[PDB]
DNA sequence: GGGAGTAATCCCCTTGGCGGTTAAAACGCGGGGGACAGCGCGTACGTGCGTTTAAGCGGTGCTAGAGCTGTCTACGACCAATTGAGCGGCCTCGGCACCGGGATTCTCCA
DNA sequence: TGGAGAATCCCGGTGCCGAGGCCGCTCAATTGGTCGTAGACAGCTCTAGCACCGCTTAAACGCACGTACGCGCTGTCCCCCGCGTTTTAACCGCCAAGGGGATTACTCCC
């Protein structure tokens, strides 16, 4: 794992009382959640170093964030 | 007497507890499934008839186009989320030029 | 000739109660069409799933409406179980 | 509140070495937290309806399966 | 003898091709392929005209997608003009070829 | 090879739909291979289909489940 | 007693072809504006060091709420009767594409 | 910078063919009743989640600093566009062979 565990269920229990109040999360549940977002961002970054590698560069800026969020079909 | 009528809707009903039936989607189906889900598909066609009528009197036309679909489908933002992964037939693409492109004289 | 199921009478109903002077192609009949089927199909499959996925045999309006809360993005979906919950409640009422 | 700087500028740098990224920007930072903020988004929502609609008040982890894989 | 500047034309057919709708790749050539093609898998098999408009209309939609995803990845490499390394990027992005 | 009928003024039309201004003349046949491609999926789903559903003549009604095997939905041809 | 094998059929649609012709791709060239290569600088970024903070581990207490059994009752499968909404055949007259003369509007270059 | 000039918009006449009513059936939607059980509800148990606390130690914050490359500028050269000209294949209109999947009848077996 590289983000740490408790800043990650802060992060999802804050972002979840917007939704529903005293709503309550099983362990296993954020487990999944954290494995999920560490997999999404990691195939981000390197579409990103695909990008940034397409435009003789090796620093990585953020409008190659946008060409990756844009050319892959997200908004 | 007819329960389109009975709901209050223009769509139908029966029609719509038929084609549950036929599609094997549960071994036993309600009695308001039909009316809600015919209210549903009766307000998503109000949106787009009304989008696309909006459409058609900017393009100073009668008759609904395909053209006048797409423009619609592809303006709204929830509309073109909803069907983002879809195509129309005899549709067109909307109007983008990117700005890096333009005679900067 | 076989007989063949199509919407398009209702959607002209719909079209008639909302912009009255406007007239319709057979193209964009097709297109119409094939959307109100391609929807019926999407939230009938997601009511099923949603169905068999508590262990239960019946497709009710609870399932319904969390279909459309589930597959309807924004204020549509708001509005959309709005209108629902208006028919059903006025379907039941009724004499 | 203000818990997105928990995502914080070295486990940002350890997901972008992963995969394979040799130089960093400073302005990576605050479009990253953004696009995590934006995914979690959209997977809470469906969870929570999943969570509601069999009358209960602790969200499983199968029902974030179920959200997952809605997205594909 | 008057002579436009290089670019205008480009800007005019981009205006008129955007604002057309009728179908661009000629009907027997894309005809042709598609049973080129079904030649291939199995043989003696016969189409639908209707099956066959339905290709043309899919193939225009994801050729005209790909050359707008080539275009943008154009741009953000500082040129105006299309190369295939911008194709082969806006196809690893989505994840076509592996 | 029937492939040599996609022209280049055909794929320049593309482009302008998509709105390019300046095309490099190497785009041609990476388009060509590409479009090959993507038909010999879809043909490949669509004849699959109508040989299990068993009829000589293929269908568009079993193109289009085949686009929709690929999350590529077609509206206006029976779908 | 009813589903199904076999066959004739009236077609309905598919594929192939043949000549006109005419838009349309193919080609060639002039030439020019962008792709590409190279240099300068200065600015931002990796690395390293010292410190400060909080994550993780253990330990426990309370209690909400998932999970499951018992029972029944209102609700949905299911069947006979019937009947009017919704399908298809068909007639038309208007909506909209087309063509042309002219006004309008960008654009080039001297 | 203003005239040349070509591309675009715009309104009047043309016509054509297709959307939309109208008529007439017919068959699945509606009424009514019957029965069997799915889930609505009650209630019991006791797992798992939330929280309070402390302690140790790895991780991050902050700052200095050297320098690697991002970007702006300039030269070059080349290949791609605009347009004139030449050949060619899509299309069109119709015809003809002819195969093909649904439509009746004739007849058979568990």
């Amino acid at each position: 794992l590289l983000i740490r565990k408790l800043p990650f269920q802060r992060l999802v229990r804050e972002i979840a009382q917007d939704f529903k109040t005293d709503l309550r999360f099983q362990s296993s549940a954020v487990m999944a959640l954290q494995e999920a977002s560490e997999a999404y961002l990691v195939a981000l970054f390197e579409d990103t170093n695909l990008a940034a590698i397409h435009a003789k560069r090796v620093t990585i800026m953020p409008k190659d964030i946008q060409l990756a969020r844009r050319i892959r079909g997200e908004r | 007497k007819t329960r389109s009528s009975r709901a209050g809707l223009q769509f139908p009903v029966g029609r719509v507890h038929r084609l549950l039936r036929k599609g094997n989607y549960a071994e036993r189906v309600g009695a308001g499934a039909p009316v809600y889900l015919a209210a549903v598909l009766e307000y998503l066609t109000a949106e787009i008839l009304e989008l696309a009528g909006n459409a058609a009197r900017d393009n100073k036309k009668t008759r609904i186009i395909p053209r006048h679909l797409q423009l619609a489908v592809r303006n709204d933002e929830e509309l073109n989320k909803l069907l983002g992964r879809v195509t129309i037939a005899q549709g067109g693409v909307l109007p983008n030029i990117q700005s890096v492109l333009l005679p900067k004289k | 000739k076989t007989r063949k199921e199509s919407y398009a009478i209702y959607v002209y109903k719909v079209l008639k109660q909302v912009h009255p002077d406007t007239g319709i192609s057979s193209k964009a009949m097709s297109i119409m069409n094939s959307f109100v089927n391609d929807v019926f199909e999407r939230i009938a499959g997601e009511a099923s799933r949603l169905a068999h996925y508590n262990k239960r045999s019946t497709i009710t309006s609870r399932e319904i409406q969390t279909a459309v809360r589930l597959l309807l993005p924004g204020e549509l979906a708001k509005h959309a179980v709005s209108e629902g919950t208006k028919a059903v409640t006025k379907y039941t009422s009724a004499k | 509140r203000d818990n997105i700087q928990g995502i914080t500028k070295p486990a940002i740098r350890r997901l972008a070495r992963r995969g394979g990224v040799k130089r960093i920007s400073g302005l990576i930072y605050e479009e990253t937290r953004g696009v995590l903020k934006v995914f979690l988004e959209n997977v809470i929502r469906d969870a929570v309806t999943y969570t509601e609609h069999a009358k209960r008040k602790t969200v499983t982890a199968m029902d974030v399966v179920y959200a997952l894989k809605r997205q594909g | 003898p008057h002579r436009y500047r290089p670019g205008t034309v480009a800007l005019r057919e981009i205006r008129r091709y955007q604002k057309s709708t009728e179908l661009l790749i000629r009907k027997l050539p894309f005809q042709r392929l598609v049973r080129e093609i079904a030649q291939d898998f199995k043989t003696d098999l016969r189409f639908q005209s209707s099956a066959v408009m339905a290709l043309q209309e899919a193939s225009e939609a994801y050729l005209v997608a790909l050359f707008e995803d080539t275009n943008l990845a154009a741009i953000h490499a500082k040129r105006v003009t299309i190369m295939p390394k911008d194709i082969q990027l806006a196809r690893r992005i989505r994840g076509e070829r592996a």
